[PDB]
């Protein structure tokens, strides 16, 4: 089906503490295949799945060199977004950025995302255009008029259309075992409350409903092993929609 | 890689002023390639980068004057700046934008364009009788003007200055040695002047007056 | 791959 | 602006002395301070020169390794912690003020003078 | 635009001296400063951006720092290979915006300058033009002014001057002025001269000839 | 712009016992695994990741064999203790 290559940046200010704590993550899907903590001694894009370390020198090399570019980035936003709100600077703030791209059964772009928050709120966005820019607030519409100067969306939708498309075609050739798996949920009922439990299935986009309705139903969870899990009660049948079963599973 | 500027030196008053930077050991490719003149003696000023689609971010200072290009197909990104006036005449340094578009990481050479509806002219040489000694290369165009003392001899005490810009756009620089007083006569003194495109080679001798 | 060319805010 | 000089006296070789100066007038912080010699039957010689706080301090030859200077802006006076004395560092030390921000060496107002003598 | 300061414009220093330049913006840039190194002749070469990362193939004895609405270049154990000019560059806001700029010296005894004139040569003079030259020879540290005089009064712009590259020798400057007069208004005046001031001088030194 | 933990304490299936903190902000928490009241040592945690409204999720995992997870967060006044349910 439909693929996305996310990835997601946070840097934490720290006051007194020394420089923010910046970690970034980037995600194929649901699978986590590279991360970067700043706090960890190794000071490298760590492999975080087992196909992409099939790629050597040259590219963790050059990962590395884009990923302190990011926490290099992020740090001095970080900076610009306090100055911007007029904040304090004992406290401790947050900067997240998100932007991947979307494919579809063709592998070709869908979608392109570029988003930036602080402090949990909105702060810009790509449009779906790819062009303009919606910005929140009236301190991002400064960084509006930067980004337009800069032509921004044309270097970003070079990249959404462009090498994030033919990277996550790559991403998705050398980790095909995993990337491309698809995995049915164990479902099964447990015992006043009514539970049906969904166990081990990926990826994540999965959906649980009650019919004879006011059900009690938690997020979507990592198991650890690359999987996710999921319930939904009702005090008193189980439906779930998954890509692991193309017809309905009643329980 | 490496940046080579590939534009004509010499630009008429109130003309187009075309410079090449062409880009070597790799490609144009999604940088932005930024044009930057450092005027001599002052700083550097920040012109424009052009993007491989063709959008570019002009300096509003001018913007209406300048047109920067980019030829993709031949890895050479122009720059055209319109009615050039003596302002305009500064080392137009071709760089690479760092990659989060903040400073310029690879530099070219820089080339030196020259502002000035001024013929092509021959360097008259001057003495500069005395201690100190040197004679003055005045009214030359264009640059430079290499003046040697005593054919290879003499590189003690030689101090030849940059060439100024006269008001009349005609460079001129002086070249002065400090050999000491009891060789002034015993010992003869001769600076030569070698202007290339003016195919001048004077070579005068330097007495006591 | 990251993206190579980025911007601050 | 007008500049006096004290602190000075008789030293023997080897000793240590600090000049200071006073600048009753203007406030001495764009202007950079000097220290000269000028010794007996001979002209003026340069020794120090104290600039703006960020851009140094210089010396001579005759005192470099062995004299360092300091500025007091908000004190309006300048220390000259000239160690290491030798009999031929005797003369009369003077101050000058740099009326030039651009550091062109432009002395108008000089002090009186205390006589440094070693023996 | 954002107007960019740099502090100080001169930084005479030796080796193993720790040196120490200050950036500064006339409007909030973040944390979006850059340092540059340029030798004369050569185009410049980034040290450090975002006002602390150190480049790839910088020497780690260069080092920045930002406490609040100011920046500072370091460079701890000064060497040979570290004096030239440091620019500061902002982009926080477009357009690109560089510091004036600071130059860093090879440091040494104070020299003052040995001032030199040159009379015009007869042979240019009968070409219809006259020029007289100042030498101003081996000075240290590079502030000196040369004023033009004849007949006791000061001139202005009809003179131009240029200065050497701190001879590699003894770390020295030289200075060059010419006056450029007309062969008409050079015989109008007798006494022609050239008064330097300099740290190194307590007085002002002038060099004069009479035509 | 503080939002609460929403806190999941559950196993995969030795074993792993996984202490799911979601939808929280900020990102700073401080999740303690307790062995019977007593915090575990050998505790291991995932790399922090947001999601689309920009709330944090973080998971924190251990090799176990009365079990529970305290969680301390801006948000919470005191630490909140949410026992290990095999039935949740």
């Amino acid at each position: 089906g439909s693929h996305s290559m996310r990835y997601f940046f946070t840097s934490v200010s720290r006051p007194g503490r020394g420089e923010p704590r910046f970690i970034a993550v980037g995600y194929v899907d649901d699978t986590q295949f590279v991360r970067f903590d700043s706090d960890a001694a190794s000071q490298r894009m760590e492999p975080r799945a087992p196909w992409i370390e099939q790629e050597g020198p040259e590219y963790w090399d050059g990962e590395t060199r884009k990923v302190k570019a990011h926490s290099q980035t992020h740090r001095v936003d970080l900076g610009t977004l306090r100055g911007y709100y007029n904040q304090s600077e004992a406290g401790s703030h947050t900067v997240q950025r998100m932007y991947g791209c979307d494919v579809g059964s063709d592998w070709r772009f869908l979608r392109g995302y570029h988003q930036y928050a602080y402090d949990g709120k909105d702060y810009i966005a790509l449009k779906e255009d790819l062009r303009s820019w919606t910005a929140a607030d009236m301190a991002a519409q400064t960084t509006k008029h930067k980004w337009e100067a800069a032509h921004v969306a044309e270097q970003l939708r070079a990249y959404l259309e462009g090498t994030c498309v033919e990277w996550l075609r790559r991403y998705l050739e050398n980790g095909k075992e995993t990337l491309q798996r698809t995995d049915a949920p164990k479902t099964h009922m447990t015992h006043a409350t009514l539970r049906c439990w969904a166990l081990s299935f990926y990826p994540a986009e999965i959906t649980l409903t009650w019919q004879r309705q006011d059900t009690e139903l938690v997020e979507t969870r990592p198991a650890g092993d690359g999987t996710f899990q999921k319930w939904a009660a009702v005090v008193v049948t189980c439906h779930v929609q998954h890509e692991g079963l193309p017809k309905p599973l009643t329980l | 890689v490496q940046l080579q500027e590939s534009g004509p030196g010499l630009v008429k008053p109130s003309e187009t002023l075309s410079l090449t930077c062409t880009v070597s050991g790799g490609s144009i490719s999604t940088y932005y390639w930024s044009w930057i003149r450092q005027p001599p003696g002052k700083g550097l000023e920040w012109i424009g980068y052009i993007y491989y689609s063709g959008s570019t971010n002009y300096n509003p200072s001018l913007k209406s004057r300048v047109t920067i290009s980019v030829d993709t197909s031949k890895n050479q990104f122009s720059l055209k700046l319109s009615s050039v006036t003596a302002a305009d005449m500064a080392v137009y340094y071709c760089a690479r934008i760092t990659e989060i578009h903040d400073a310029f990481e690879i530099w070219g050479q820089g080339t030196m364009v020259t502002v000035s509806s001024a013929s092509t002219k021959g360097p008259s040489v001057f003495p500069l009788a005395p201690a100190a000694l040197g004679c003055l290369v005045k009214d030359y165009f264009p640059e430079p003007v290499t003046v040697s003392w005593n054919s290879g001899a003499l590189t003690s005490g030689v101090h030849t200055f940059p060439a100024v810009l006269q008001s009349s756009g005609l460079y001129s620089l002086s070249s002065v040695v400090t050999v000491p007083s009891s060789s002034l006569g015993t010992q003869t003194y001769i600076c030569n002047v070698n202007h290339k495109p003016s195919n001048t080679k004077v070579d005068k001798r330097v007495e006591p007056k | 791959s990251l993206l190579q060319h980025l911007i601050g805010l | 602006v007008q500049l006096q000089e004290s602190g000075g006296g008789l030293v023997q070789p080897g000793g240590s002395l600090r000049l200071s100066c006073a600048a009753s007038g203007r406030t001495i912080s764009r202007y950079a301070m000097s220290w000269f010699r000028q010794a007996p039957g001979k002209e003026r010689e340069f020794v120090a020169v104290a600039r703006r706080s960020g851009d140094g301090a210089f010396y001579a030859d005759s005192v470099q390794g062995r004299f360092t200077v300091s500025r007091d802006d908000a004190k309006n006076t300048v220390y000259l912690q000239m160690n290491s004395l030798k009999p031929e560092d005797t003369a009369v030390y003077y101050c000058a003020i740099d009326s030039d921000t651009f550091y062109s060496g432009s002395y108008d107002y000089w002090g009186q003078g205390t006589q440094v003598t070693v023996s | 635009d954002i107007h960019m300061t740099q502090s100080p414009s001169s930084v005479s220093a030796s080796v193993g001296d720790r040196v120490t330049i200050t950036c500064r913006a006339s409007q909030g840039i973040s944390s979006w400063l850059a340092w540059y190194q340029q030798k004369p002749g050569k185009a410049p070469k980034l040290l450090i951006y975002a006002a602390s990362s150190l480049q790839s193939g910088v020497p780690s004895r260069f080092s920045g720092s930002e406490s609040g609405t100011d920046f500072t270049l370091t460079i701890s154990s000064l060497q040979p290979e570290d004096f030239a000019t440091y620019y500061c560059q902002q982009a926080n806001s477009f357009p690109f915006t560089f510091g004036p700029g600071t130059k860093v010296d090879i440091k040494r005894t104070v020299a003052a300058p040995s001032v030199f004139i040159f009379p015009p040569s007869d042979e240019q003079l009968k070409s219809g033009t006259a020029s007289v030259v100042c030498l101003l020879n081996n000075f240290y540290p590079r502030e000196a002014k040369v004023q033009w005089k004849v007949d006791n009064a000061l001139q202005s712009g009809n003179s131009q001057e240029s200065v050497t590259e701190q001879d590699s020798k003894d770390s020295t400057y030289s200075l060059s002025s010419t006056l450029t007069l007309s062969k008409a208004d050079y015989e109008k005046h007798k006494v022609y001269a050239c008064e330097v001031t300099h740290q190194g001088l307590s007085s002002p030194v002038t060099k004069s000839f009479n035509r | 712009i503080q939002r609460t933990p929403k806190i999941q304490v559950y196993s995969r299936h030795s074993n792993f016992l996984n202490c799911y903190v979601s939808g929280f902000h900020p990102s700073d928490i401080e999740v303690d695994l307790l062995k019977n009241g007593e915090r575990i040592e050998k505790v291991e945690h995932s790399d922090l990741s947001f999601s689309k409204d920009w709330s944090f999720y973080l998971l924190y995992y251990t090799e176990f064999t009365e079990y529970a997870c305290r969680v301390n967060h801006v948000t919470l006044s005191q630490p909140k203790i949410v026992k290990w349910d095999r039935d949740m």
